[PDB]
RNA sequence: CACGGACCAAGGAGUCUAACGUCUAUGCGAGUGUUUGGGUGUAAAACCCAUACGCGUAAUGAAAGUGAACGUAGGUUGGGGCCUCGCAAGAGGUGCACAAUCGACCGAUCCUGAUGUCUUCGGAUGGAUUUGAGUAAGAGCAUAGCUGUUGGGACCCGAAAG
């Protein structure tokens, strides 16, 4: 009935593990309105760095 | 006529012998190379002595 | 007696030798271990621990991702260096002159390099040319383009596939693939 | 090969590898398939979900002769040629005479469009195209000769 | 540069007409599957056996 | 035979997607528009 | 102060198969598989082989059905290694695989609904916090081996019963 001894141990044999972030993270929960219109401006700059 | 060769094909549909992995099988020519040797750093104590 | 962090007696993970028993590969590593022991390259290194893999980590380098390849800024007098097989692609229309090396090479891989000039060579001749090193560009194919990474991680909103033989509307396509029946999943 | 089994590094163990507390009993757990909504539900949920259910409409009496349409892209196109005469049209085709190429003959019933081909003109062959496909070929030079 | 070998006769001399290699000779000598292969082969001329 | 081996092309003025796009079609709503008479 | 076991010999218990998963070895490689069958034979072997078939090369949808390049097959960040300069440290360029990320393409769902049109057919175009076991210079097929899985007498012996 619920004895919780030897929990701990087992979680830090193969221990706990940090998330490992990232550069560029996900953009699925954000407001689209952002979403769109950063979609649209990341177009823009790969064209004006297409010719400069 | 039957195996095959560089010139002439099998009787044998759809067969060429095998290719080699690797050209020569002496590999002290390869390594006793001016090309290599030319290049390797030099040697040094097959069998080294017990300091301390 | 002595409070342990680290697991004892741990063997590292890596393969030090092919679990191959091809004598003609044998040979190479012999070779190689040489040129790696009395080197100060990394290439030679590369080309050892490359030998040593198995057919999955050791793929098939398509004629057309080398043509892609040779294509980048100057390296298109390179010296191309795979550690697996090389095979045909019939998609492409258009292949340089250059020098491939490898191990294994298909009949049409072989014919098209050799109709455009080229030549294909060993990992022996390649060291005899080459041994520190030089104007060398090794390729490496795809390992998750199998039909069995198709399967890793499966679970839930993962977005992988099911371990599965026959397909259809009737096959793993009712409950927790729809909202109607049931649930979404 | 029996002498490389584990069956023979396990004599002298007793509980040869399937335990002591719980043992290699007979058939715990059903036989099969079974309780997969009972008490394997959370690895058919897991692992298998699309199970137990019925979705879409049934077809008596399916014959697999009528849903033969195998696909071909433009990319084999080139392949279906002779290897010995596709070098003197590619080159060549500057010619009027234009290759012609039987896909229903290399197996084939339909053509699509993934890739790119030479600007060099064809006839193709096929009971069934698509509209990038035909978009394609009409641009290298060619045409689309529907058949059957 | 493909090399020769001599024919010999049944009196044991030989002759002089001597003949190129073949290609065969030169193929690779592979002893992991003329093993593997044999481990095979070897089991195509069996008869069942039962009680 | 079939056709010969390298023949001439006539690029003529059809799309043969939409020849077929329009056949199925018309099979199709032969029968509601023979109702529609 | 729980069970079996008086002693000895011999016998005695995770196997075989069908279909499969991961992993490894091998052959060939966008193909692969000879062996249902035929030819052949020193005769259940070995050797040779057409045509089809299977798996794979194209998915998606309940289905009709449609069906994968705007781009040096994209950009950004990292990335081994290679090249360049350097006494070296380092700087730059190139950057396969792989990972994160924004996009492009195919199909499905929702929306927009053009040229034309048997006047209701057709559905170009542009979209969407939607969706897929997808595309994006292919990776698989066959055999074999340990482990593992399901059904099979199924590790060996065992019921009351029907």
């Amino acid at each position: 009935n619920h004895t919780a001894h030897n929990q701990t141990r087992k979680a830090h044999r193969n221990g706990i593990k940090k998330p490992k972030t990232y550069k560029y993270p996900s953009l699925k929960g954000v407001d689209p309105k952002f979403r769109r219109n950063h979609k649209h401006a990341l177009h823009g700059t790969a064209k004006a760095l297409a010719a400069a | 006529q039957v195996w095959g060769s560089e010139t002439v094909a099998s009787s044998k549909v759809g067969y060429t012998l095998p290719s080699h992995i690797i050209s020569t099988s002496d590999v002290t020519r390869i390594i006793n190379s001016s090309e290599i040797q030319s290049a390797i750093r030099p040697a040094g104590q097959a069998t080294q002595k017990r300091t301390h | 007696g002595i409070d342990h962090t680290s697991k004892q007696h741990k063997r590292s993970g890596h393969r030090t030798a092919p679990k191959s028993d091809n004598v003609y590969l044998k040979l190479l590593v012999k070779l190689y271990t040489f040129l790696a022991r009395r080197t100060d390259a990394p290439f030679n290194k590369v080309v050892l621990k490359a030998l040593f893999l198995s057919k999955i980590n050791r793929p098939p380098v398509s004629v057309s991702r080398i043509a892609r390849a040779l294509k980048q800024e100057g390296a298109a007098n390179k010296t191309v260096v795979v550690v697996g097989t090389v095979t045909d692609d019939a998609r492409i229309f258009e292949f340089p002159k250059t020098t491939v090396a490898a191990l294994r090479f298909t009949a049409g891989a072989r014919a098209k390099i050799v109709k455009a000039g080229g030549e294909c060579i060993t990992l022996d001749q390649l060291a005899v040319r080459a041994p520190k090193g030089q104007n060398t560009l090794i390729l490496r194919g795809p390992r998750n383009s199998r039909e069995a990474v198709r399967h890793f991680g499966m679970g839930p909103h993962k977005g992988k596939a099911p371990r599965i033989l026959s397909t259809g509307r009737k096959f793993e396509r009712a409950r927790g693939r729809r909202r109607s029946k049931g649930f979404k999943v | 090969p029996s002498r490389f089994t584990k069956t023979r590094k396990h004599r002298g163990h007793v509980s040869a590898g399937k335990g002591r507390i719980g043992k290699h009993r007979k058939h715990p757990g059903g036989r099969g398939m079974a309780g997969g909504q009972h008490h394997h539900r959370i690895n058919m949920d897991k692992y298998h979900p699309g199970y137990f259910g019925k979705v879409g409409m049934r077809y008596f009496h399916k014959q697999q002769a009528h849903f033969w349409k195998p696909v071909l892209n433009l990319d084999k196109l080139w392949t279906l040629i002779p290897e010995d005469k596709r070098d003197q049209y590619l080159k060549s085709a500057s010619k009027e005479t234009a290759p012609v190429i039987d896909t229903l003959a290399a197996g084939y019933g339909k053509i699509l469009g993934k890739g790119r081909i030479p600007n060099v003109p064809v006839i193709v062959k096929a009971r069934f195209v698509s509209k990038l496909a035909e978009e394609k070929i009409r641009a290298a030079g060619g045409v689309v000769e529907l058949i059957a | 540069s493909r090399p020769q070998v001599t024919v010999h006769s049944l009196t044991g001399e030989a002759t002089a007409n001597a003949l190129p290699l073949p290609a065969v000779f030169s193929a690779p000598i592979r002893p992991d599957i003329v093993h593997t292969v044999f481990t095979s082969v070897n089991k195509n001329k069996r008869q069942a056996y039962a009680v | 035979a079939t056709d010969v081996e390298a023949r001439a092309v006539q690029d003529n003025g059809e799309s043969a997607f939409r020849t077929l796009r329009l056949a199925r079609s018309e099979k199709k709503f032969r029968g509601i528009r023979e109702k529609r008479a």
